[PDB]
């Protein structure tokens, strides 16, 4: 229905001599790029990272990244004076572009100043947040008025560059980003919620893609105390979830954890508690 | 200007078996601004042969980075999540829950 390809950079200026730049390349929340700023290339993280975008091209934009990553830099390091009060200081930017099973893509470019929302280009403009008042108004009008052509590309790549490469890296990538992966569960106890009562927590983890429903049972009974936590990353794209239930002293025996998945079908994971208890 | 403090969550790969390889996970996320020292911890040290995340950030703006190590378990062993960043006084250690994990809704 709708996924995203997103650059994101991160510029760190620690004092008027020093600054850091880094930034990556996401398929929705899959990290399919990296930048070796020790060389200024791209990392390609999967065998097909490159979609099908030939060597020449990639070649092109790794040569404006380098490019991008230092004058932006300098310009900034150039702008902000002496200073040394609004030293340290961090500049987001997340460009990137979103395909969407019914409707044409969008494309967006944001930027933010110390976490708050500073500007955002529209299609030709760029356009200060209300919510960030003169330095926003300041920055956008240099940004419209001297850096016109840099405008031109960046339009050219939000809007037309970004969908045709995530078109072709979904379709590259294509038996991996559609992987059903199966998970495993395990029971523990937890810390105690009061006297004479019991923790008892359901482990879940492993699965993909991120979609799972877990409750405490007993026999066919689906328990009222079950808690469910947030859904947590693990490497190599899986994730984990954990599901826990306050139960009065002398009732954990017959108590089960029930974990339904897509990669699972009909074939539902059921654990039975124990004991530890 | 805005500062905001990160959010530490621990937890395991794999059921928590002595002497079975495992995968201990330290994610943390929320915070601002990037600049940030995380650590994971055996018995105090830092665990010298990690894994991170590159660097990225939520809706928000805030930044989150996900942390990971094989690791194999013992009775003995005591393993944590050290983080400092401006926004803490000192840097905060959370402590490997084997059972529960160490997590913050
Ligand atoms: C950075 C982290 C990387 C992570 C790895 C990512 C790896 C990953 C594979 C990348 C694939 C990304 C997909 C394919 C697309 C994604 C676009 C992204 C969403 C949008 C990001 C745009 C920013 C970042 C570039 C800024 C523009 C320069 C600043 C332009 C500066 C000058 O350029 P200009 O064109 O104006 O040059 C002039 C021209 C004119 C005539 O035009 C001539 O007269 C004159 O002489 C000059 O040559
Ligand atoms: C060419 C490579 C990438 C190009 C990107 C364009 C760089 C733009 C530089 C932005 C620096 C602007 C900061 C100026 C600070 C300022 O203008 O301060 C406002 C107050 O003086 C208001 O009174
Ligand atoms: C700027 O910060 C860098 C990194 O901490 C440091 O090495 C350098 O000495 C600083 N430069 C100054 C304060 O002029
Ligand atoms: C104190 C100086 C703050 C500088 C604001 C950074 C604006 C960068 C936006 C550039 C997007 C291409």
């Amino acid at each position: 229905e709708h996924v995203s390809f997103h650059v994101i950079q991160i510029f760190s200026f620690v004092n008027q001599s020093w600054a850091r730049g880094q930034g990556s390349g996401w398929l929705d929340e899959l990290q399919t790029h990296g930048w070796d700023s020790e060389s200024g290339t791209i990392i390609f993280l999967h065998q097909w990272s490159k979609g099908q975008f030939s060597n020449e091209e990639l070649s092109d934009l790794e040569l404006l990244f380098r490019f991008y990553l230092f004058g932006l830099t300098r310009e900034i390091q150039d702008h902000a004076s002496q200073d040394y009060s609004k030293y340290p200081f961090e500049v987001q930017v997340k460009a990137g572009c979103e395909l969407h099973s019914g409707g044409s893509p969008e494309g967006f470019f944001q930027v933010a100043f110390n976490g708050l929302d500073l500007l955002s280009f529209q299609q030709t403009t760029w356009v200060p947040s209300p919510g960030c008042g003169s330095l926003a108004q300041s920055v956008c009008h240099l940004l419209n008025h001297q850096y016109e052509g840099v405008t031109e590309t960046v339009y050219n790549l939000i809007r037309s560059t970004c969908p045709r490469f995530l078109l072709g890296l979904l379709d590259a990538g294509k038996m991996y980003v559609h992987r059903q992966v199966r998970p495993e569960a395990w029971l523990s106890s937890g810390p105690s919620p009061g006297p004479g009562r019991l923790q008892l927590v359901c482990h879940v983890s492993g699965f993909y893609p991120k979609p799972v429903w877990v409750m405490w049972m007993r026999g066919e009974q689906e328990q009222q105390g079950t808690q469910l936590g947030d859904i947590l990353p693990n490497a190599n794209g899986t994730w984990y979830l954990r599901a826990t239930l306050d139960v009065a002293d002398g009732e954990a025996a017959g108590l089960s954890c029930r974990v339904k998945h897509s990669s699972l079908e009909g074939q539902d994971i059921i654990l039975y508690w124990r004991g530890s208890l | 200007a805005i500062q905001r403090t990160p959010k530490i969550q621990v937890y395991s790969r794999h059921p928590a078996e002595n002497g079975k390889s495992n995968f201990l996970n330290c994610y943390v996320s929320g915070f601002h601004p990037s600049d940030i020292e995380v650590d994971l911890l055996k018995n105090g040290e830092r665990i010298e042969k990690v894994e991170h995340s590159d660097l990225s950030f939520s809706k928000d703006w805030s930044f989150y980075l996900l942390y990971y190590t094989e690791f194999t378990p013992t009775e003995k062993d005591e393993y944590a999540c050290r983080v400092n960043h401006v926004t803490l006084s000192q840097p905060k250690i959370v402590k490997w829950d084997r059972d529960m994990g160490s997590l913050v809704p």
